[PDB]
């Protein structure tokens, strides 16, 4: 998803299902990469538990 | 006259399982709502009766 | 006059097992405090505004900054149940005295 | 299972006993839930059974005294309590009143009002002192 070739462009944005995993947020909002990383319904520190 | 309560010891054996579905009592008395007996029981009003 | 008192005393018999509403001023006391209970029970469904009646997601979802600003608006409206609740059953009760 | 846990499921975190259900879920369902929109029920996502979910055992604490000028002894009225559960609240864990003396027992009595320690319970019938409830009184006597 965040490290892929290709990005689709953003009138045919590109929709990928995520499924039967372990997620670990903290691998991904820990990063020092990110200019945004805004949240709508949950803290983004507690998207591990 | 039906009551809803006496206040005569709820013992959790006789309000979880089955009677945590159908019945209001428990509801009411899993959120801290709790109704007190009477000090002269029936028993003694019929008496001064 | 002990005939009558007797045949009267008869009747009082024969209606309380035939008709069903008469005790209706004790049946309508315990249908208040019931629904009464009822409505307090219910008010917990409630939002007041926040993303969740169900305080324990609020903790599972929000950090300490964020859930407080939610659990303030649960808080403000399961307090003026309360009061509201209190209110109605003081008043009940000077009826009732 | 039976016993008073914090519990957490697919990250539903709560406190209370659980129990196994006879509740029929559909597979769509992982939660059940209480006419004040609580989860009174949970599908297990390891092990698919039902649990009923019900709350660690509450009550109102009464405090029955004579005048301090007339004795600091106190009876303790766990109100709506079967006798079982105050035994059962042994301090090597945590509760919201922090005392316990009174839980070494010897002068329980069971009421209907509750579960009373701290008072003889006596044959002979006395105008009312203390109301407790359920035609008990208490009263401090020789
Ligand atoms: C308090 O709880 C105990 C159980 O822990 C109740 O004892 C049961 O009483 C019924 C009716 O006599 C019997 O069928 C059971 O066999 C008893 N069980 C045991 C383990 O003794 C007791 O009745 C309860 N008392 C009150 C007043 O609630
Ligand atoms: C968890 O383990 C049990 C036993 O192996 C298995 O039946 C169940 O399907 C597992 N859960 C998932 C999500 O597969
Ligand atoms: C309370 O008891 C003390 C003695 O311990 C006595 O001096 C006082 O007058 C008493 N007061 C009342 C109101 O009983
Ligand atoms: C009360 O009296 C009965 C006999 O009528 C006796 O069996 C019982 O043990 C007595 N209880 C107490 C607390 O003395």
């Amino acid at each position: 998803v965040f490290n892929a070739t290709r990005f689709a462009s953003v009138y045919a944005w590109n929709r990928k299902r995520i499924s039967n995993c372990v997620a670990d947020y903290s691998v991904l909002y820990n990063s020092a990469s990110f200019s945004t990383f805004k949240c709508y319904g949950v803290s983004p520190t507690k998207l591990n538990d | 006259v039906t009551l809803a309560d006496a206040g005569f010891i709820k013992q959790y054996g006789d309000c979880l399982g089955d009677i945590a579905a159908r019945d209001l009592i428990c509801a009411q008395k899993f959120n801290g709502l709790t109704v007190l007996p009477p000090l002269l029981t029936d028993e003694m009003i019929a008496q001064y009766t | 006059i002990a005939n009558q008192f007797n045949s009267a005393i008869g009747k009082i018999q024969d209606s309380l097992s035939s008709t069903a509403s008469a005790l209706g001023k004790l049946q309508d006391v315990v249908n208040q405090n019931a629904q009464a209970l009822n409505t307090l029970v219910k008010q917990l469904s409630s939002n007041f505004g926040a993303i969740s009646s169900v305080l324990n997601d609020i903790l599972s979802r929000l950090d300490k900054v964020e859930a407080e600003v939610q659990i303030d608006r649960l808080i403000t409206g399961r307090l003026q149940s309360l009061q509201t609740y209190v209110t109605q059953q003081l008043i009940r009760a000077a009826e009732i005295r | 299972k039976n016993k008073c846990v914090n519990f957490n499921f697919n990250g539903l975190t709560g406190t209370g006993v659980l129990t196994e259900s006879n509740k029929k879920f559909l597979p769509f369902q992982q939660f059940g839930r209480d006419i004040a929109d609580t989860t009174d029920a949970v599908r297990d996502p390891q092990t698919l059974e039902i649990l009923d979910i019900t709350p660690c055992s509450f009550g109102g604490v009464s405090v029955i005294t004579p005048g301090t000028n007339t004795s600091n002894q106190v009876a303790v009225l766990y109100q709506g309590v079967n006798c079982t559960e105050v035994p059962v609240a042994i301090h090597a864990d945590q509760l919201t009143p922090t005392w316990r003396v009174y839980s070494t027992g010897s002068n329980v009595f069971q009421t209907r009002a509750g579960c009373l320690i701290g008072a003889e319970h006596v044959n002979n019938s006395y105008e009312c002192d203390i109301p407790i409830g359920a035609g008990i009184c208490a009263s401090y006597q020789t």
